[PDB]
RNA sequence: AGGAGGUGAGGUUUU
RNA sequence: CGCUUACCACUUUGUGAUUCAUGACUGGGGUGAAGUCGUAACAAGGUAACCGUAGGGGAACCUGCGGUUGGAUCACCUCCU
RNA sequence: CGUAAAGCGCACGCAGGCGGUUUGUUAAGUCAGAUGUGAAAUCCCCGGGCUCAACCUGGGAACUGCAUCUGAUACUGGCAAGCUUGAGUCUCGUAGAGGGGGGUAGAAUUCCAGGUGUAGCGGUGAAAUGCGUAGAGAUCUGGAGGAAUACCGGUGGCGAAGGCGGCCCCCUGGACGAAGACUGACGCUCAGGUGCGAAAGCGUGGGGAGCAAACAGGAUUAGAUACCCUGGUAGUCCACGCCGUAAACGAUGUCGACUUGGAGGUUGUGCCCUUGAGGCGUGGCUUCCGGAGCUAACGCGUUAAGUCGACCGCCUGGGGAGUA
RNA sequence: UAGCUAGUAGGUGGGGUAACGGCUCACCUAGGCGACGAUCCCUAGCUGGUCUGAGAGGAUGACCAGCCACACUGGAACUGA
RNA sequence: GGGAGAAGGCACGCUGAUAUGUAGGUGAGGUCCCUCGCGGAUGGAGCUGAAAUCAGUCGAAGAUACCAGCUGGCUGCAACU
């Protein structure tokens, strides 16, 4: 992912624009990467070697979302509403 | 992943005894300190200490008598996959009295010989002989 | 002592 | 008391599932007497064996592709260093 | 559960199983006591009576249990507040046949059109079929098309496995290395489930240079539907799907902590006059030999088949059969 | 044996039993059980106990005692505490 | 996709009540504003009108007349229209 894009996401989701390790920041980065690779996997359908990384990112995002939902539901709902997710 | 720090400590002690190591270092714990207290009181180890304030390291000084080791057998009776709980009427006796069965009772950590006198049971952590 | 090139009935059973 | 209604039993019809017994004939397996054909495998078993797969063929089996070593040391000539 | 039978071909992951560290509280599991009950008969202990015994009988213990109450709080678990050592994220770079798509270059085989030129070519243990005076085979030029990229290339590298090699471009995954910053267990495994998955095989539409099952001929042989030779179809290749099988092997499931070593290889980094390829130390992966230890032995041996924890899968005599 | 159940799960209101209860009826909700094995098939009375086994365990429930079902087979109701 | 209208089985008339003709459909007069007319919200007058349940009733027979698939199983051939 682009360094400028990562910096923009960190500034948008974090507090001091330097934590860059919060659950919301990680989920946003994973979602952005998945959405960017959506167009890559819509053409190269025989790229399972890179699709495994996408699946790993999906699993990591799901685990982070479950942890956020278990810890603070208020932040989880706001994050999913902002990112357009459904669960 | 680490799911049994007490068993890790016991295996560290056993490996040190096997390799003739004078000192053993490990992460510290409130239960590890209590177990080392019982071991020091029973004489299976020389001394134990803790160094640090946020990441405490526990150090144990092993004992070697006549060139060989002292702790010949050391097990973990109770494990996370199978918890062992026994009453006072059926407490074990390791080596017919020549060993110790470390027991966590309602008052603290003590051997079976000291728990039977107090008349309370609990969890059987480990066997040492 | 190191590296490189090949190299043997073409087949012929059972007890 | 009688009649009728409601419930239901014996019983009857139709189409199904499951199980048992048997069935012309047929596929495969097992046990038998030193029966017929060949010798595939055990040594390098005389085409190095083996699994997967497809074809072929009286039979063991053969071949094509990939894979495995759970195969033998192979032995003395020439050239360079 | 490496070689006797036993590790899914490999990964993701729900339920489930387990879970780092500190404090406070609850007191469910657990621990102590008490009450009720746990029929009697039967077992056992101490006795008693049938001339002893069998037999009967008195009392007791026991019936490991269950329910309630009174409490204890070391451990697990429920709750709250926390911590960075696990895990994870970001800044800076490194190597890599990592994956997909699109192009390009050369060597070589084959074929075609020609030029020089004649009696053989090829092949085998030896021959033959076969190709050749219709000019083959040899040598030169031009062209056509397919597939794979000689050396470098190395028990070297990457990927979860299967597996990946000319060069260039686009997209993309992963790993590692020194410094820093941040969340504070977010962690491991996984029945079912999902995805990937050597080669061979199937369907659709192409392409087809070489090799080659099937097939034909010539040889060997008592016979040869094989081993050898001459040709050669499907296939091998491409695009989209299907099958999901291998000696899919390290015959060794995944993750974590510890335990003497020696030779290297590869890939980074920190210093010292780098004072020329030097010396020291720190990481990752990987090859070999061996110590304690383990093992029936072979052998494993800091990358364990050693010392331990969590989880999943599998085996219980050989055939029948991984078959009906 | 991977899907079962429509009086089926519940609710409201009558009826009914010595008594609570879909036990039954009228209506309204689409629920209820089930991978911790619902449903279906086969076998089998259960327990105190008995045999073996040092022990955890394995087999079994004849005679003694307690509980349940039945009296040719399939259903029914009266009297009666 | 089918087989399949598989096979096989139950109700069908009339009266009254539910409902002095229900659910539904059509839809006036009279009400508000209104670009103001072949207009819309409100409204139910009137008209039409199934199907369903309960109870009763008549006949041997209620899809009562005409109209209005016989069905299953095995098998050869052709794919089928
Ligand atoms: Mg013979
Ligand atoms: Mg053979
Ligand atoms: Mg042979
Ligand atoms: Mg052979
Ligand atoms: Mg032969
Ligand atoms: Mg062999
Ligand atoms: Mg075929
Ligand atoms: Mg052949
Ligand atoms: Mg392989
Ligand atoms: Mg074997
Ligand atoms: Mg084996
Ligand atoms: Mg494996
Ligand atoms: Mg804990
Ligand atoms: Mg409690
Ligand atoms: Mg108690
Ligand atoms: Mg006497
Ligand atoms: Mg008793
Ligand atoms: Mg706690
Ligand atoms: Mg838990
Ligand atoms: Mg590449
Ligand atoms: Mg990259
Ligand atoms: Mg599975
Ligand atoms: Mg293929
Ligand atoms: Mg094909
Ligand atoms: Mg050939
Ligand atoms: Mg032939
Ligand atoms: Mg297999
Ligand atoms: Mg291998
Ligand atoms: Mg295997
Ligand atoms: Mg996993
Ligand atoms: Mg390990
Ligand atoms: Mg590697
Ligand atoms: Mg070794
Ligand atoms: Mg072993
Ligand atoms: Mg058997
Ligand atoms: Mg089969
Ligand atoms: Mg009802
Ligand atoms: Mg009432
Ligand atoms: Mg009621
Ligand atoms: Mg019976
Ligand atoms: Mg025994
Ligand atoms: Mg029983
Ligand atoms: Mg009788
Ligand atoms: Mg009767
Ligand atoms: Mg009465
Ligand atoms: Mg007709
Ligand atoms: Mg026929
Ligand atoms: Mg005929
Ligand atoms: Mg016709
Ligand atoms: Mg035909």
């Amino acid at each position: 992912l682009s360094t400028e894009a990562t910096a923009k996401i960190v500034s948008e989701f974090g507090r001091d624009a330097n934590d860059t390790g919060s659950t919301e920041v990680q989920v946003a980065l994973l979602t952005a990467q998945i959405n960017h690779l959506q167009g890559h996997f819509a053409e190269h359908k025989k790229d399972h070697h890179s699709r495994r990384g996408l699946l790993r990112m999906v699993s990591q995002r799901r685990k982070l979302l479950d942890y956020l939902k278990r810890k603070d539901v208020a932040r989880y709902t706001q994050l999913i509403e902002r990112l357009g997710l459904r669960r | 992943s680490m799911q049994d720090p007490i068993a890790d400590m016991l295996t560290r002690i056993r490996n040190g005894q096997a390799a003739n190591k004078a000192a053993v270092t490990m992460p510290s714990s409130k239960l590890k300190v209590a177990i080392a207290n019982v071991l020091k009181e029973e004489g299976f180890i020389e001394d134990f200490k803790v160094e640090g304030d946020t990441k405490p390291e526990l150090e144990l000084t092993l004992k070697y008598f006549q060139g060989k080791a002292v702790v010949e057998s050391i097990q973990r009776v109770s494990r996370p996959g199978l918890r062992i709980y026994k009453r006072k009427d059926e407490l074990p006796k390791v080596m017919a009295g020549l060993g110790i069965a470390v027991v966590s009772t309602s008052k603290g950590v003590m051997t079976d010989r000291a728990a039977r006198q107090a008349g309370l049971g609990g969890e059987i952590i480990c066997y040492v002989a």
